[PDB]
């Protein structure tokens, strides 16, 4: 899955989003390793997150 | 016979259409030339198996310098320009005639005499000759 | 240095100084082209690498010899008449590194490659062209040095052609420092105090290629075969100029974390 990020919808918030369509959702670590975030709350509302199970 | 691997593509790649009324047509038909030459290599050196393993040799000539494409194709057209200079560096072959002296050598061994220690004094076209006829 | 020249100095009684050395230069066939080019370049390199109580004293420069040195090749059956420029330059090369010792250099990833490991490798000082893990064990140059050739054989014995050598002697040309055969044996000699050997000096167009004879193939019993001098400079092993980069670990990718 790919995600587009929506001005301050948290990480917690966001990977609970990903269990629509992904069989029991990415945790919130697990979504910000994946992705290579360098801090939980260090993204920017225009950046497209990726969701892979 | 050697049938192009360009025939089996599909038409819309272009390789059997109507030559350069498009310009994509040109860089393709260039890209399966160096992999149709390998092909037309190994078949060439199947047919040449009589002539490679007979008893009676008589040429230099060995594994294969002939064009992959009948003289009519359009595959022939493409490469009309340079046909002239990639048929002659085909004709390397005449340097790899060192390998038909060591087929002499195995042919000679299945009547238990080995070839002939290569001299100073050769002349090796001369010299081949009789290696050929003692065969 | 010797003990009897140690700075013995008066001004009251005698009074020697300890610790100063001096050092014996064997310079190669390049640096005795331009002796004055290397000798500005090493004067550079002793003072940063002067040690706490002990300076070079005096330089001693070493003088050549040719060592003419006539060995008769025999070649195998069935070598091509298009190798034996090869041959040519074999014989020249295991030649040289046997007589003349000559220090083996080659990279790190070589080294890497090989099973010692990397506190092996980078053990003595810095070394900016190539690694010298082994050294070449050269004698000591406060005496006449003695060079023993039977070792030699099985070294000219290894090449792909050579299949024996049938002489190994020299004509008359060690009488000019009277370099003397030692007690017995036919294979050694000894160079007198202050000479290296050069054993043919602009070796190829002076000796090798003109068919006087200071090295005789023998190919197919009797047919003695030459070549001239750039034949065999092609198949001439062309060493390569290294130099060793210094070692780093690269940035990451910087993560803000802060």
């Amino acid at each position: 899955i790919a995600l587009r990020i929506q001005d301050g919808v948290s990480l917690a918030l966001m990977a609970a989003s990903t269990a629509s369509t992904l069989s029991g959702g990415v945790d919130y670590l697990t979504l910000a390793w994946q992705n290579g975030l360098d801090n939980l709350n260090g993204f920017v509302p225009g950046e497209i997150l990726q969701a892979t199970r | 016979s050697y049938y192009p691997v360009s025939d089996t593509l599909p038409p819309c790649y272009g390789l059997q259409h109507s030559l350069s009324e498009s310009e994509h047509l040109l860089p393709l038909h260039q890209f399966m030339l160096p992999f149709e030459q390998l092909l037309a290599c190994g078949c060439q050196q199947i047919a040449m198996l009589p002539r490679l393993l007979a008893f009676q040799r008589e040429g230099y000539e060995v594994w294969g310098d002939q064009w992959p494409f009948k003289s009519g194709s359009v595959n022939d057209d493409a490469h009309q320009d340079y046909a002239p200079a990639l048929k002659d560096l085909l004709g390397q072959i005449a340097l790899d005639s060192d390998h038909e002296l060591d087929i002499i050598n195995y042919l000679l061994g299945y009547f238990g005499t080995q070839r002939a220690p290569r001299t100073f004094t050769t002349q090796l076209d001369d010299f081949r000759a009789v290696q050929q006829g003692y065969l | 240095e010797p003990e009897k020249q140690r700075y013995t100095y008066w001004y009251a009684k005698e009074f020697t100084l300890r610790g100063n050395y001096w050092l014996y230069l064997e310079p190669t066939r390049w640096t005795q082209g331009n002796i004055a080019a290397a000798t500005r370049q090493l004067t550079e390199f002793l003072t940063k690498n002067r040690n706490i109580g002990e300076s070079v004293s005096n330089i001693i420069w070493l003088q050549p010899v040719d060592l003419p040195l006539l060995l008769d090749v025999e070649l195998d059956d069935d070598v091509g008449a298009q190798d034996v420029p090869g041959i040519f330059a074999a014989v020249y090369s295991t030649a040289e590194q046997y007589l003349m010792p000559g220090a083996q250099r080659y990279r790190t990833e070589v080294l890497q490659n090989a099973g010692m490991s990397n506190d092996q490798i980078f053990e003595g000082p810095l070394l900016e062209h190539g690694w010298i893990p082994e050294l070449p064990a050269a004698r000591d140059y406060t005496q006449r040095l003695t060079l023993n050739l039977s070792r030699l054989v099985n070294s000219l014995l290894e090449i792909e052609g050579i299949k024996h050598v049938n002489r190994l002697r020299l004509d008359d040309s060690f009488d000019k420092t009277a370099i003397e055969p030692v007690k017995g044996d036919t294979w050694s000699w000894s160079i007198k105090e202050g000479y290296y050997p050069r054993l043919w000096g602009e070796d190829p167009l002076n000796q090798l290629a003109q068919q006087n004879g200071p090295l005789r193939v023998i190919a197919k019993g009797g047919i003695s075969v030459s070549v001239s001098k750039e034949q065999i400079q092609a198949s001439l092993p062309s060493q390569s100029l290294i130099q060793n980069e210094p070692v780093i670990l690269a940035y990451g990718q910087h993560r803000d974390v802060g």
